[PDB]
């Protein structure tokens, strides 16, 4: 269970908080009013996140401090809503019965139970707030029949520890209050209970062939891998638009519309013809790179293995309604012997487009494609960008 | 009106009419009979209105833990009376208190309370004063406290209209007025013609009266 980490990550965290050697002191007030022991101050376990855990920025460790001190590992003394507020106020730890790790989940009449003891222990206030108040209202109206041994073993528990020292009293009644705080909190601090949906839940011949596909598995070093990724970093690098934007223009910061008007504009900016010109995918991608790259092909009487491609292309996006009105199709056009898109194939090649061409396929024309998209590839994106239309086109 | 008994309100509103008599009585002349049936007044109605809204709040405190425990009718209206007639009657002895004073010694041997005295050269009669003014005053003072600490505590109660507020601030406001009230009246012995004083005792009553009339008996319709 995933949550079940995460708690004892942070039980890792208090345990190392009340170390004997090291930790924070639990300490005895003195006041005019009266002497209370036992307790901090908050800037103490402010104080303590900082030097043991180097979390640099006071307000993220103040975070940190805060949903912790939400999840019952402590809590203030004078407050029902647990927040932790970097000043003189008075802390404690809980108890490992009543951490909430331990799976607990209380119940209506068990909230009747501690409603009928608190507000029976002292009979001087009501000594609550409105919304206790409010549940204890409701509790009445629904529970008409039980209520009677509830009262009673409230009252019991009430003699049972009262009867042992006047400050075992206070501070275990100061602790099985807050650990109910944090199990039905104030109607604004959000529950830290809760969780999502989802979390609610020959042999040796296949075996040696894993071992012999590993082998061929071709790999190369990772300083490869080092420079392909810096260098990909790099040819965008000067295009991030969080880091370095050389167009200051930002739709969003400085309330501008320019930057994506003028990428809506088919006439292409030095940027984007510099962009062109690093791989004939990206081209591709851009719609305005296909027009150019079509008008040159057709100006050099050349406009068919990308007619080719984008055919394959247009292909791939049509449901099954239609990939068979369309594969003998585009056989008859292009890869028919006799049609005049010629579509040029090797001997496994026309060999694999014969056999598939029967049954429309949704990766139909896969060896095909590799073949010519390598050739044009190999061969066109090379003079386009050597080419004076694109390099007239660069330069403004 | 069954949430809040009949009687209780009858009882009120009688007593503060009744406290509504300071400012016809000052428009007559003053007397030796005048200034004694003001202090009748005042304190009845002092009493039979801002000591019972206080012991009705204790009421309310004692339902509340009687139908936690088990609903029995912990306080009923019947037990309001009579935790008034003992303050009644406390006050009653006072009244003879004083008013024996003046009546056996001091009606025509030796003083007297028609008197005046004057701001530069001119005249000026009324009442006036003594400790004992004083004393009362100090008394009215710790009375609201102990009701006030009463709507202190009682804050959180699920309850039908939220009586809470509107007892609790006639309360505040009272205490508030009366203290400024008589701190003005009982440094100002000399600078006191008629007027000035009837201002004084017109702001105190149509403040306090219709306020206590109104935050509890009015939203009442609404």
């Amino acid at each position: 269970s995933p949550n079940m980490l995460v708690y004892r990550k942070m039980e890792d965290v208090i345990a190392r908080m009340q170390d004997e050697k090291n930790g924070i002191p639990i300490r005895t007030v003195k006041s005019f009013l009266s002497k209370i022991p036992s307790v901090f101050s908050g800037s103490d376990i402010v104080q303590w996140l900082i030097k043991n855990l180097t979390i640099e920025d006071p307000v993220e460790a103040l975070h940190l401090g805060t949903l912790m001190a939400a999840h019952g590992y402590f809590f203030p003394i004078s407050d029902h809503v647990l927040t932790l507020k970097d000043d003189g106020t008075f802390y404690r730890f809980q108890t490992p019965y009543f951490w909430p790790s331990n799976c607990w989940e209380p119940e209506n009449t068990d909230y009747a139970v501690y409603l009928c003891k608190r507000t029976m222990q002292n009979k001087a206030r009501l000594e609550l707030a409105d919304y206790e108040a409010e549940s204890l209202a409701r509790l009445q109206r629904a529970f008409a029949r039980k209520w009677e041994f509830i009262f009673m073993q409230a009252e019991a528990q009430a003699k049972v520890d009262k009867k042992r020292d006047k400050i075992e009293r206070k501070i275990l009644d100061s602790q099985e209050r807050a650990f109910w705080d944090v199990h039905r909190p104030v109607p604004g601090c959000v529950n830290t209970t809760e969780v999502d949906i989802k979390k609610s839940s020959d042999e040796l011949q296949q075996q040696i062939k894993y071992w012999q596909i590993q082998l061929d598995r071709h790999r190369l070093k990772m300083s490869k891998v080092a420079d392909s990724l810096l260098s990909y970093t790099e040819q965008y690098l000067e295009y991030d638009p969080f880091l370095l934007p050389p167009d200051p223009s930002n739709p969003w910061l400085s309330d501008d519309t320019t930057f994506w008007e003028l990428e809506a504009s088919k006439e292409p900016s030095q940027q984007r013809v510099k962009r062109w010109g690093f791989g004939m995918d990206e081209a591709l991608k851009d719609p305005v790179g296909r027009e150019q790259f079509l008008k040159f092909l057709e100006s050099e009487f050349s406009s068919e293995n990308l007619r080719f491609w984008l055919a394959v292309e247009d292909l791939k996006k049509r449901p099954i309604k239609e990939v068979p009105s369309r594969v003998q199709e585009i056989w008859q056009e292009f890869l028919a012997p006799g049609a005049p898109s010629a579509i040029n194939l090797d001997s496994k090649s026309y060999d694999k487009t014969t056999q598939n061409v029967k049954e429309p396929g949704r990766y139909t024309f896969e060896d095909a494609q590799e073949h010519i998209y390598k050739l044009m590839k190999s061969d066109s994106y090379p003079r386009f960008i050597r080419s004076s239309a694109y390099q007239e086109l660069l330069q403004a | 009106i069954r949430a809040s008994g009949l009687i209780l309100l009858e009882t009120i509103l009688f007593g503060s009419l009744l406290l509504y008599f300071p400012v016809v009585i000052l428009y007559f002349e003053p007397s030796t009979f005048r200034c004694i049936l003001l202090r009748w007044a005042r304190l009845l109605g002092f009493a039979t209105v801002y000591g019972t809204v206080t012991l009705k709040l204790h009421r309310v405190l004692k339902v509340f833990l009687s139908r936690t425990a088990q609903r029995i009718p912990y306080m009923t209206g019947g037990r309001v009376m009579r935790m008034l007639a003992v303050i009644l009657l406390v006050v009653f002895w006072f009244l003879i208190g004083w008013t024996s004073s003046v009546c056996q010694n001091l009606e025509k041997q030796i003083s007297l309370i028609g008197q005046g005295k004057t701001s530069d050269h001119l005249i000026f009669n009324m009442c006036l004063i003594d400790r004992w003014d004083y004393m009362t005053a100090v008394a009215e003072f710790l009375f609201l406290l102990w009701g006030v600490y009463l709507c202190y505590a009682v804050r959180t109660v699920p309850s039908a209209f939220h009586e809470p507020r509107y007892m609790a601030v006639a309360v505040h406001n009272e205490l508030i007025i009366s203290a400024i009230f008589h701190t003005i009246r009982f440094v100002l012995a000399s600078r006191l013609q008629s007027d000035w004083m009837l201002m004084l005792y017109f702001a105190h009553t149509h403040l306090t009266v219709t306020v206590t009339i109104g935050l509890l008996l009015i939203p009442k319709f609404s």
